[PDB]
RNA sequence: AGCGCCGUGGCGCAGUGGAAGCGCGCAGGGCUCAUAACCCUGAUGUCCUCGGAUCGAAACCGAGCGGCGCUACCA
């Protein structure tokens, strides 16, 4: 006759609980499937993309069970500016008798190592196959830098298409193309609205979507039926994600860099400041291993304008007091995961949308900010994400010098001015400083119809740099 | 027994503003009793009662309630007043309100004193209230000082020292005030270490905090740090906030960041 | 979550320091041949829950209730 909390705590103890990561693992022997890595830190990053007013927080909640805030009391229902994050752990039963489509399950971040089987009729125990994180990209036309930032942090894609609306949705196509720009061909298609459709209409939508993707780069993207209200066939989503999406090559020989996209300070209001915490920036790992008690630097830094007007970018160097990976404060960071890096920086730096799309680096490494850069770019034929009512979907216009073009370097939102244009290369001056380390693939957006529209991809070749000031 | 008028004499002066409680109404007017002074009766006439046309008197006067008025003529032989009510300017009523409120406080306090000591208010007023009103114009400022500075009881003769002791006890019991002085400083630091900066800042802030009034720097926003102080003396808290601002400026000037000001220390 | 505010007699605001306040209401009555206008008299509650001071508190203070404006979703 124990209460619910006692039963769940007993299952938590019997399930192994949440192990603590040892301080100094033998790094050169660990893989993302290792027990020390798979228990507390994310390994595969996946994103949800779809049209507006379709529901990406609801499907993510059904998959995982972790809600997204969608804050500011006005963005709660229309669209979101910041990232909607959630944590999912994917489990499979260790018994062969269980149904393979249904043995897959997903649970919250606070779940134990081995939860009991929730299927009535089997005494097996679940096993965490692989750890994933889910990110909610904002699907609206006014917010385009956020989607490209998500593509930069995303390594897997989840497209959402509703049924009762128009089958060839342009925003879904634009998201798919922007993800293909990010060199990501591991995409999964999902049908958002299924219940209100008939027998024939679901197949009609399936054939329409099949016709939608025949000439694009995507080849083997599966189509999955799911409903965001009944909370069913989420095991199908986890199955498809585990089977189709592999782990990108990411190991210890690569240099540590991080790409910070969000910002959340830790400052409890009303509580005495004597019990506080430093400023925390939210960023993902694309290369390198991090540890508690290191020193980081935000190289774009404080951007000051002098009397002349030149950009003085002071790197913000700081000491990492805490490393957080999706459940608890841990020590060692595996490449390919989202982490809130907390340091002793002033809380003003981590409150608002300020550290949006920037890079940070550890000591012994000097990335370079740039002012004038050279980029090799190419376009497509038709505009994506626009609705031309049956008249010749607009074709991209050629770039013009001295035009404000939003050159999103992977995730960095920079407003570049063209100083020269040739057949396939361009030169741009940046007002907001942008760093370049190795490749940092780029997307380009322009403005004609009062908004920002993606036009094509871009890759940096050279540029004039400004060495950091001490 | 509430008697022994607030001022130094029981009779009015020719131009003053006063406040009155109505007692009854007759056909030619109302002979009512003054409360700014002790009890002396006087006429307010209907022609100089209401501002607009006198359509009703019950709605306007509301016998048994408090109203503003002035005095035009005085009978200084046995006691009779001629008063006015329409000639009360928009500015007159406000100062009448404040004057009556301070008078009512100083009256109720000493009325409690008389009731607890069972001695007529006349002697108590002649022994205490009158010299204080002579010295500082009004006894309420003297009561505030006695709350702060206790030299106000030097050179004044009570009927007995028990009277002074009980009166000081009632001052401590009844006239409890501080003022919530609040300021808001804009933080603009993006320097290297910026949390130990605030820690040291408020370590210094609580270091100088006096025993009598507390100093706590509350956090509401990362840029907006709020400083709330309970000014018991209403003049040293501003100095406290300025000293805290000096300390935070000294903190920020050398880490590498800057800060701004939105709300200076203001009550 | 931080503080500013509010807490009707039905709605809206004020007084806070001697215990029931107004305009709007609503009922009854009055003037009018008649109605509105105008003039009278009312019966509706814990001025949000619980305590300290005092002959006294709703007022001053204190140890929490629901909603409101900025700060902001503060791992
Ligand atoms: N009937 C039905 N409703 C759905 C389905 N999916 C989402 N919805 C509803 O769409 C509405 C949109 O709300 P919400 O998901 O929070 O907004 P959002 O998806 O975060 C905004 P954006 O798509 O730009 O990120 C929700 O009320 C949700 O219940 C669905 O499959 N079926
Ligand atoms: C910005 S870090 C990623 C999200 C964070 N781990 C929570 O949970």
């Amino acid at each position: 006759g124990e209460t619910e909390e006692e039963k769940r705590k007993r299952e938590f103890e019997e399930g192994g609980g949440l192990p603590e990561q040892p301080l100094n693992p033998d790094f050169s022997k660990l893989n993302p499937l290792s027990a020390e890595i798979i228990n507390r830190q994310a390994t595969i990053n996946i994103g949800t993309i779809g049209h507006v007013a379709h529901g990406k927080s609801t499907v993510v909640r059904a998959i995982s069970g972790v809600q997204t805030v969608r804050f500011k009391d006005e963005l709660e229902r229309n669209i979101t500016i910041k990232l909607g994050y959630a944590n999912a752990k994917i489990y499979k039963c260790q018994e062969p008798t269980c149904p393979e489509p249904d043995c897959y399950r997903s649970f919250k971040s606070d779940k134990e190592i081995s939860p009991k089987c929730q299927r009535p009729g089997c005494p097996g125990r679940y096993k965490l196959v692989r750890h994933v994180s889910f990110v909610d990209c904002p699907g609206h036309d006014i917010l385009m830098s956020t989607m490209l930032s998500g593509a930069a942090v995303m390594d897997a894609a989840l497209l959402l298409i509703a049924g009762n609306e128009s089958c060839p949705q342009p925003q879904t196509s634009e998201h798919l193309a922007a993800i293909e720009i990010m060199k990501l061909k591991h995409v999964i298609i999902l049908q958002n609205k299924v219940d209100l459709m008939r027998e024939e209409s679901a197949l009609e939508h399936q054939k329409s979507i099949l016709k939608f993707i025949r000439g694009t780069i995507a080849d083997g993207a599966p189509i999955v039926p799911i409903s965001a209200q009944l909370k069913y066939n989420i095991d199908a989503v986890n199955e498809f994600i585990v089977k189709t999406i592999p782990v990108p090559p990411r190991d210890f020989m690569i240099s540590p860099r991080l790409i910070v996209i969000r910002s959340f300070d830790v400052n409890k209001p009303g509580a005495e400041i004597e019990d506080l915490k430093g400023g925390v920036a939210g960023g993902s790992i694309l290369n390198g291993v991090f540890k508690l008690g290191d020193e980081i630097e935000i190289r774009p830094g404080i951007v000051t304008k002098d009397d002349k007007g030149k950009i003085q970018c002071k790197p913000i160097f700081s000491n990492i007091v805490s490393l957080f990976a999706e459940q608890n404060d841990l020590k060692f960071a595996v490449p390919g995961g989202l982490i809130g890096v907390g340091t002793k920086v002033d809380p003003t730096l981590c409150r608002a949308d300020r550290l949006v799309g920037q890079v940070v680096g550890a000591k012994g490494h000097l990335p370079n900010i740039y002012t004038d850069i050279e980029i090799n770019y190419f376009l497509l034929r038709r505009l994506l994400g626009v609705k031309t009512d049956g008249q010749k979907q607009a074709k991209v216009r050629k770039l013009e010098p001295n035009e404000v073009l939003m050159v999103n370097i992977g995730s960095t939102a920079t407003g570049a001015r063209v100083v020269a244009v040739k057949a396939d290369m361009a030169r741009l001056q940046l007002t907001s400083p942008a760093c370049t380390e190795i490749n940092e693939k780029i997307a380009l957006s322009r403005r004609i119809e009062k908004h920002w529209r993606l036009i094509g991809w871009a890759t940096i070749k050279k540029g004039t740099t400004l060495e950091p000031i001490a | 027994t509430s008697h022994c008028r607030f001022y130094e004499n029981k009779y009015p002066e020719i131009d003053d503003i006063v406040m009155v409680n109505v007692q009854q109404i007759a056909e030619m007017g109302a002979y009512v009793k003054l409360l700014e002074y002790d009890n002396i009766e006087g006429m307010i006439l209907l022609s100089e009662l209401s501002r607009r046309r006198i359509r009703s008197i019950q709605k306007l006067i509301r016998v048994g309630k408090n109203d503003v008025a002035v005095v035009l003529r005085v009978d200084k032989e046995k006691g009779y007043i001629d008063l006015s009510k329409r000639r009360v300017s928009s500015e007159d009523i406000i100062k009448c309100e404040e004057k009556y409120q301070k008078s009512k406080t100083v009256h109720s306090i000493l009325r409690y004193c008389a009731e607890k000591f069972q001695i007529p208010l006349e002697e108590l007023y002649k022994t205490i209230a009158w010299p204080l009103s002579r010295k500082f114009g009004h006894a309420y400022e003297a009561f505030k000082l006695s709350i702060i500075d206790e030299t106000v009881w030097e050179g004044i003769e009570p009927p007995s020292k028990d009277v002074l002791d009980e009166l000081k006890n009632y001052i401590s019991k009844r006239l409890t005030p501080a003022v919530k002085i609040r300021a808001d400083v804009e933080v603009s630091c993006f320097s290297y270490e910026g949390i130990d900066a605030i820690k040291d800042a408020l370590k210094s802030a609580e270091d100088m905090s006096t025993e009598q009034m507390q100093v706590k720097v509350k956090l509401v926003a990362a840029p907006l740090y709020v400083l709330t102080t309970q000014a018991l003396d209403k003049q040293k808290g501003i100095e406290q906030l300025e000293s805290a601002i000096e300390k935070i400026t000294e903190v920020i000037t050398k880490y590498g960041g800057v800060c701004n000001i939105t709300m200076p220390p203001k009550a």
